[PDB]
């Protein structure tokens, strides 16, 4: 399981900082750019979290789609391959992954919407069995699937007649291996330990960004009004010196922190987008990238912000 | 003439029932484009542009003959 | 050969015009400068504000003022002035470490893509790979990755195996196919049928467990040999 993206948050800063006040944003208007080169840096994210997701999951020119005749010679993906009888089409084991997750501020909806992500893994899963790997070095090429096989042994040196001679043995080896994952699905709630965890420590920051409205960085109080209320233009000047100091300077450490994050995430990002590029598409070569053991092929599945490859 | 999105109400292109491949990503899969007369539209995206494949388990697709590309990167 | 040099020379041309006609071919390169200098005009203005300091220019601060008003005065520009560097240079190493990021790929390229031949999928480029020719730009490089896209398919009916005498045959290299006669062995990326003889194929075992086989004349090199 890799994160993705994260959610795209938007957070303006004037109104943050100063809420609601002409007093207050008129202060506001000679700490110059900060606020106008925060929402700059805010953005900077929230763009490239639309180019990651643009860039793990699309890598199809088109979207195929499966045959409704389904013999794969007694592999059995039906646990995979997408259901129409949810609204919208989600194989099983797509859903679980869905259950087992759990002041200026927005958070903007992703491009792509978790229905439209179900449409590509649904494509490339469905173009991984039909075309063999072709369909990443032009257009899908239907194959005959336990004739794929064959040549994803060959990969790992095992010679084909290992196939054909096993070939029901295997099935089973299959069809039950991928019976498994379930329970471990439905029986772990550390299977998705890493997705979990990300969402949490972003909704860790802005419980954290918010509670900083209640503090008073030295400044007789919190609400912001109730020194403009109460004291005077010449007073309130440096108390809310203070306060629009210290909110600012708590929206910097924030903003850092994504900044920071985010370049994580873009990390993981790339590391997907490599496998999904080789794991998945072609067969991988490379001793435990693709998970362990002599990798035979990948079966991608989307999680809420994150995706989860079955090798 | 106002469209009603996920992302928020959005004033001034024309909605349409086409799906193309996407131009202007706005939010939520609708993305703008200015295909004409000529009228700033807004339209749900075509996820690429479909396909199917025929797979019939006996029968392969070979490629009798090539390209040789180039690709800036 | 020929064909081939050609389908090479004139994807070269294209590329030209592919820039020549195109700068946002460069988006990338384009904005790493841009950002750069985004930062530092939004750096060199801040020396404007005044921070609530009560004047812009340090001079006419210290001209005008009495120390002890200088002082208190001075600090708001400075401790502004100061922070706006802490941001300008935590911008710098988030950005200057997401290069760091890309100088690290295009070092891998450099070296897996060009001194060698990539077989990491669509690492070199969409399409088999076969060759690059980087290229300097400014502050950043670019490649030009030959790759090679197969292109008219053909149906055809294909079996896993060949019984020939009740043993299997199985393809030595690339699929059995046929046409509806002829079966041919062939290799998978391009079309070359081949009539199946021995060299083609390896036994393994016989028939009945292998599932989709089909009867055939598995051609024996020896025998016309034989002829004397
Ligand atoms: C493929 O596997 C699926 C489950 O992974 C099987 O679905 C079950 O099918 C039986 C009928 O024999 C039903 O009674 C069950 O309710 C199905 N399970 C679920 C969860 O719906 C399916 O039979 C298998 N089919 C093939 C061709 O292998
Ligand atoms: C090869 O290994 C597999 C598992 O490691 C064996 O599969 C099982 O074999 C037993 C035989 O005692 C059967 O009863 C089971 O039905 C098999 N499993 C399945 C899922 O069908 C297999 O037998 C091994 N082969 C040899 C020759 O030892
Ligand atoms: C293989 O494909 C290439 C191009 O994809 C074909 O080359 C072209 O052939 C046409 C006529 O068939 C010529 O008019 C073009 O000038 C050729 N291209 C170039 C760059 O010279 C080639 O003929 C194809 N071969 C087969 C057997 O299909
Ligand atoms: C399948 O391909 C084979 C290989 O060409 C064909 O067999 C030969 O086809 C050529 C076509 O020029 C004829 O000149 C030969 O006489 C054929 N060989 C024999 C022994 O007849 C075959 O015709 C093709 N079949 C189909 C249905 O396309
Ligand atoms: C390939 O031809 C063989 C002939 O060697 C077929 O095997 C025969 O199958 C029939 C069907 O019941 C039996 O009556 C014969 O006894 C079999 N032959 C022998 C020598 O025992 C086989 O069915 C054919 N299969 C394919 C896929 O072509
Ligand atoms: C889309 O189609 C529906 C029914 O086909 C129609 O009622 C609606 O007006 C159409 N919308 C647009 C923007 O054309
Ligand atoms: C292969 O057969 C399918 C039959 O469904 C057909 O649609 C397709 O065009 C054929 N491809 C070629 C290259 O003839
Ligand atoms: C392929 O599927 C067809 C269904 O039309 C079936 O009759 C045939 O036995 C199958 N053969 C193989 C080799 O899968």
């Amino acid at each position: 399981i890799l994160p993705v993206s994260m959610t795209k948050t938007s957070v303006d800063c004037t109104m943050y900082i100063c809420g609601d006040s002409t007093e207050c944003s008129n202060l506001l208007l000679q700490y110059g750019s900060f606020c106008t080169q925060l929402n700059r840096a805010l953005t900077g994210i929230a763009v490239e979290q639309d180019k990651n997701t643009q860039e793990v999951f699309a890598q199809v020119k088109q979207i195929y789609k499966t045959p409704p005749i389904k013999d794969f010679g007694g592999f059995n993906f039906s646990q995979i391959l997408p259901d129409p009888s949810k609204p919208s089409k989600r194989s099983f084991i797509e859903d679980l992954l869905f259950n087992k997750v759990t002041n200026g501020l927005t958070v903007l909806p992703p491009l792509l919407t978790d229905e439209m992500i179900a449409q590509y893994t649904s494509a490339l899963l469905a173009g991984t069995i039909t075309s063999g790997w072709t369909f990443g070095a032009g257009a899908a090429l239907q194959i005959p699937f336990a004739m794929q096989m064959a040549y994803r042994f060959n990969g790992i040196g095992v010679t084909q007649n290992v196939l054909y001679e096993n070939q029901k043995l295997i099935a089973n080896q299959f069809n039950s291996a991928i019976g498994k994952i379930q329970d471990s699905l439905s029986s772990t709630a550390s299977a998705l330990g890493k997705l979990q965890d990300v969402v949490n420590q972003n909704a860790q920051a802005l419980n954290t960004l918010v509670k900083q409205l209640s503090s008073n960085f030295g400044a007789i109080s919190s609400v912001l009004n109730d020194i403009l209320s109460r004291l005077d233009p010449p007073e309130a000047e440096v108390q809310i010196d203070r306060l629009i100091t210290g909110r600012l300077q708590s929206l910097q450490t924030y903003v850092t922190q994504q900044l920071i994050r985010a370049a994580e995430i873009r990390a993981s990002a790339n590391l997907a987008a490599t496998k999904m590029s080789e794991c998945v598409l072609g067969q991988s070569k490379r001793v435990d990238f693709c998970g362990k053991g002599y990798h035979l092929m990948s079966f991608p599945q989307s999680a809420p912000h994150g995706v989860v490859f079955l090798h | 003439n106002v469209f009603q999105t996920r992302a928020g109400c959005l004033i001034g292109a024309e909605h349409v029932n086409n799906s193309y491949e996407c131009d202007i990503p706005i939010g939520a899969g609708i993305c703008a484009s200015y295909q004409t007369s000529q009228s700033i539209i807004a339209y749900t995206m075509s996820l690429g542009a479909e396909n199917s494949v025929a797979y019939s388990n006996n029968s392969i697709a070979i490629p009798t003959n090539f390209t040789i590309s180039v690709t800036t990167e | 050969q020929k064909l081939i040099a050609n389908q090479f020379n004139s994807a070269i041309g294209k590329i030209q015009d592919s820039l020549s006609s195109t700068a946002s071919a460069l988006g990338k390169l384009q904005d790493v400068v841009n950002q750069n200098a985004q930062a530092l005009n939004t750096l060199v203005k801040q020396l404007s504000s005044n921070f609530g300091a009560i004047s812009s220019v340090l001079n006419d601060i210290l001209s005008r003022l009495d120390p002890p008003e200088a002082e208190v005065q001075i600090d708001r520009l400075i401790t502004g002035r100061l922070q706006s560097l802490q941001t300008y240079v935590t911008q710098q190493l988030i950005r200057a470490a997401e290069i760091r990021a890309s100088a690290n790929l295009a070092a891998t390229k450099m070296s897996e893509c060009v001194l060698g031949q990539s077989k990491r999928v669509d690492f070199c480029g969409k399409g088999y790979h076969l060759m690059s020719f980087p290229q300097s730009a400014p502050h950043g490089v670019v490649f030009l990755h030959v790759t090679y896209v197969p292109a008219q398919e053909k149906n055809f009916t294909t079996a896993p195996a060949i019984c020939h005498d009740g043993k299997a045959h199985f393809p030595r290299e690339g699929v059995f196919v046929s046409n509806g006669t002829h079966w041919f062995v062939t290799q998978r990326n391009f079309y070359e049928p081949q009539i199946i003889t021995t060299d083609n194929t390896f036994v393994s075992g016989n028939c009945d467990v292998v599932i989709g086989i089909v009867n055939n004349t598995v051609y024996d090199p020896l025998q016309p040999e034989l002829d004397s």
